[PDB]
């Protein structure tokens, strides 16, 4: 049952700290090594520094020394990461990680990772706009809706359609940050043509760091 | 030469 | 110190093929006098953790399959899946452990490779709700597609745009390989009745010539 569980995802402006704890089962907490690696989005894995589980000791290298701090606490297996002076190059997975094989700086363990947001900007709901099947049926004899998720933060929203019982042909799209520090979205689906007029379809927003929750109704 | 191990205490 | 080169940034291999990933070392992760590579590799499946594949360049870590297979010494390394399964498809990395800090290559995003087949294109005006904000959006959409190239261009009055559009794409799908895109062309409305066509022009390997969508208003 060996497993490494992280705490939930962090939001934060440029300034702010954050702290990550991880908290060890299935193997002897002050047996190993306990490293800290992060994720940024099109950078590839960076390894932070590592704490001593047993002597509460740290090693951090040159870029990190000065902004992290590493600590543990052996009472309930549970070690935590700490960052200082986040700017937006700190938005990532920071992951937790131990190496149990001798000689081996390798890691076996990991924690299913804390995504960290840094921006400047404030929680904003956001606005949900159909996107109708067209003026044509000509879509293919299948037809394409969708709804529009625009300027909402942060990240994540969620959409379903009727509730989740359409699941499939729907293509939920990656958000994608705005220059506004708005991040946005499409949900579209395929559908049979025959029945616009017979089905009704809703998409269902939910972005829960603002408590929206929309129903929008995409209608022809 | 390699730098220490940092896997088992 | 180690900096940590994998090629390519992207791999495409069919089913029950060959798929070579290498990666180079900055410096030398052999050690003369063990004879042992210091270099590790990874599999990360989409939204996990990474997993540790192989280590010591070439050993197995417990519980990885035969078809999974690690080389090479010194400078110059190699993941090599034999006969590649659906489960399979990931990112892998490798990371060197010679020196500290201990540091990992780019990644090298590993998908099926398919049948190549052309986009069905579909375009959306702007919703009138979105009208009184003063933001019009047109949402261009590239579905069922192979492989993720494309290119779409964007005309108004047959003027290309540039600058006023961003591109989503889906991650490669599991029941048929295909991508989806979606392209949004953004307009505040103090432009969008003014123009009458409007226009996603798309391009693909799967098309010899460019596939056009329009509306007008």
């Amino acid at each position: 049952q060996v497993q490494l569980v992280q705490s939930g995802a962090e939001v934060k402006k440029p300034g702010a700290s954050v702290k990550v704890s991880c908290t060890a089962s299935g193997y002897t907490f002050t047996g190993y090594y306990l490293h800290w690696v992060r994720q940024a989005p099109g950078q590839g894995l960076e390894w932070m520094g590592w704490v001593n589980p047993r002597s509460g000791g740290t090693s951090y290298p040159p870029k990190f020394q000065g902004r992290v701090t590493m600590t543990r606490d052996t009472s309930i297996n549970t070690a935590y990461m700490d960052l200082t002076w986040l700017t937006s190059d700190d938005t990532a997975v920071y992951y937790c990680a131990v190496g149990r094989i001798p000689d081996v700086t390798a890691f076996d363990i990991w924690g299913q990772g804390t995504p960290v947001t840094v921006s400047s900007a404030s929680t904003k709901g956001p606005s949900v706009f159909p996107l109708a099947p067209s003026s044509k049926s000509t879509s293919g004899g299948t037809a394409a809706l969708g709804c529009l998720v625009k300027d909402y933060f942060p990240e994540p929203v969620t959409v379903s359609w009727n509730s989740g019982a359409l699941t499939s042909g729907v293509h939920t799209f990656p958000a994608v940050l705005q220059s506004s520090g708005l991040y946005s979205l499409s949900s579209v689906v395929t559908v049979p043509s025959s029945s616009l007029g017979t089905q009704t379809y809703i998409c269902n927003v939910n972005h829960k760091p603002s408590n929206t929750k929309v129903d929008k109704r995409v209608g022809s | 030469s390699p730098s220490s191990a940092k896997s088992r205490l | 110190d180690i900096q940590m080169t994998q090629s390519p940034d992207s791999l495409a291999v069919s089913l029950g093929e060959r798929a070579t990933i290498n990666c180079k070392s900055s410096e030398s992760l052999l050690y003369d006098s063990n004879n042992k590579n210091y270099l590790a590799w990874y599999q990360q499946k989409p939204g996990q953790p990474p997993k540790l594949l192989i280590y010591w360049a070439s050993t197995r870590e417990s519980g990885v399959p035969d078809r999974f297979s690690g080389s090479g010494s010194e400078t110059d390394f190699t993941l090599t899946i034999s006969s590649l399964q659906a489960e399979d498809v990931a990112v892998y990395h490798c990371q060197q452990y010679f020196s500290t800090p201990w540091t990992f290559g780019q990644g090298t995003k590993l998908e099926i490779k398919r049948t190549v087949a052309a986009p069905s294109v579909f375009i959306f005006p702007p919703s009138d709700e979105q009208l009184k904000s003063g933001t019009a959006s047109v949402v261009c959409l590239l579905n069922n597609f192979y492989p993720r190239e494309a290119k779409v261009q964007w005309k108004v009055d047959n003027a290309l745009q540039s600058g006023n559009s961003q591109e989503s794409v889906t991650e490669q799908d599991s029941k048929d390989s295909t991508y989806s895109l979606s392209s949004t062309l953004t307009l505040s409305k103090a432009d969008y009745e003014k123009h009458k066509v409007y226009a996603c022009e798309v391009t693909h390997q799967g098309l010899s010539s460019p596939v056009t969508k329009s509306f007008n208003r």
